[PDB]
């Protein structure tokens, strides 16, 4: 690997560098090069990795659709150029995805022996098998789908045995399931569903928790209504 | 729209 | 090449596609691409090459100056990391100006006919070396700096000549150059002379000009004006 | 502040 010759500590330091530079591609190879130093890694060191990947296929995901949206009104003869692009960006995100699945099974999920930690790795699982889903169009797409279902799945149950209705990452699991329902599965009444008991059952738990704990929890939990009131 | 998802 | 094998009006049409989706870097291969088929550039395919390299090159400055004030507030020890990264950027950015440079010396600048296309490319000219003496501190400084004022005077020596004063190009180039004035040259007085001198003689000229002409103009003018405020 | 070069 191309960041095996650097310290762990200092791709942490420079992985919280780059998120300041807004670098977001370095910020993803060194939190990538701290992920195959094979120790496991603590929450803030879970999140980096998440917020970095996510940036970087972020931005991946939203050229795909405008290049898709292009492509869509050309067909409605005029070149191969759009439909290139379009698979070139495609297989670009398609390969971020695949990397950030790598790392979860080689060997992060494994690894996670904590409910806190094998949750935040089940649920990326689901969350890059269902930015594949976006873009999939052959033979395995039905098995891209269930693949994000099982990863989603599997999280929640976990979830809701060990963590209170609150737990930020409870929360997050549950809007990205919500939304994979509703966007991916063609699920939209299991969506409404999935979303409007989370919120409930968490806002039955906000007298347990500190100031601190309670912004962290209604901030999702605030997303969780704005897409029931989408959806609604 | 499209719907939220989680971000930071 | 990279971009050799594709035809030099899909490379345009591509570029025109990744800055719709807001890939600048793909924007700026795809220019590079288009450039080294060795034929001169319309008006349009200038400005697209143009505003490829500026969008890549002003994140690694706006990274640059992160990382640099970091690195200045931690001399005011504590590990190498931050220079480290810092030269990181640094170099990619380096790298990017010399291949804009590159494509300037071979072979834009010499078969540019016109002082329209000419100017054009010297502005580009001081621009990159003024964007390499942002972050020089060797030997070689002041050569770099006189690198990017030789460009930006015989540009401006062009211009004065062959352009009415309120003709775009003519005045994005006396507004960067002013710029260099103020912030590279430690110049301030002939900042703001060139400044206001550009500003009076373009609103004495707007009288001749069509609407969307006067709009070109007075768009560039208001950022003569933005730098005047600030220098005075 | 940062003075205003050309942008688009
Ligand atoms: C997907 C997701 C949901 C929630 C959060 N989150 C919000 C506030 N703290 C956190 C967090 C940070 C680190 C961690 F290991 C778990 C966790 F819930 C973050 C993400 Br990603
Ligand atoms: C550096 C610079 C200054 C002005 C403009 N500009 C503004 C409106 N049109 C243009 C333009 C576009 C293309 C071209 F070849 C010349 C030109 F002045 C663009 C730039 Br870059
Ligand atoms: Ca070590
Ligand atoms: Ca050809
Ligand atoms: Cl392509
Ligand atoms: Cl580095």
């Amino acid at each position: 690997g191309a960041m095996g010759s650097m310290e762990r500590a200092s791709l942490i330091q420079k992985a919280k560098l780059a998120e300041q530079a807004e670098r977001y591609e370095d910020m993803a190879a060194f939190m990538k090069g701290a992920v195959e130093k094979g120790e496991e890694l603590s929450c803030e060191e879970r999140n980096l990795l998440s917020v970095a990947y996510k940036n970087v296929v972020g931005g991946q995901r939203a050229a795909w659709r405008v290049l898709s949206s292009i492509e869509q009104k050309s067909n409605e003869e005029k070149g191969p150029e759009v439909r290139e692009y379009r698979e070139k960006v495609e297989t670009e995100l398609q390969g971020v995805c695949d990397t950030v699945l790598g790392l979860l099974d080689s060997h992060l999920i494994k690894e996670a022996g904590d409910a806190e930690s094998r949750v935040f790795y089940l649920k990326m699982k689901g969350d890059y098998y269902r930015y594949l889903a976006e873009v999939a169009t052959g033979d395995d797409k039905k098995r891209i789908i269930d693949s994000a279902r099982s990863a989603y799945q599997e999280a929640m149950d976990i979830s809701k045995k060990e963590m209170p209705p609150t737990n930020p990452i409870r929360l997050g699991l549950a809007l990205n399931f919500s939304v994979f329902h509703y966007e991916i599965a063609n699920s939209p009444e299991e969506a409404i569903s999935l979303a409007k008991t989370t919120f409930d059952e968490a806002m039955a738990d906000l007298h347990t928790l500190s100031e601190d704990s309670y912004k962290d929890s209604t901030l999702i939990m605030q997303l969780l209504r704005d897409n029931l009131t989408l959806w609604t | 729209r499209r719907p939220s998802s989680w971000r930071q």
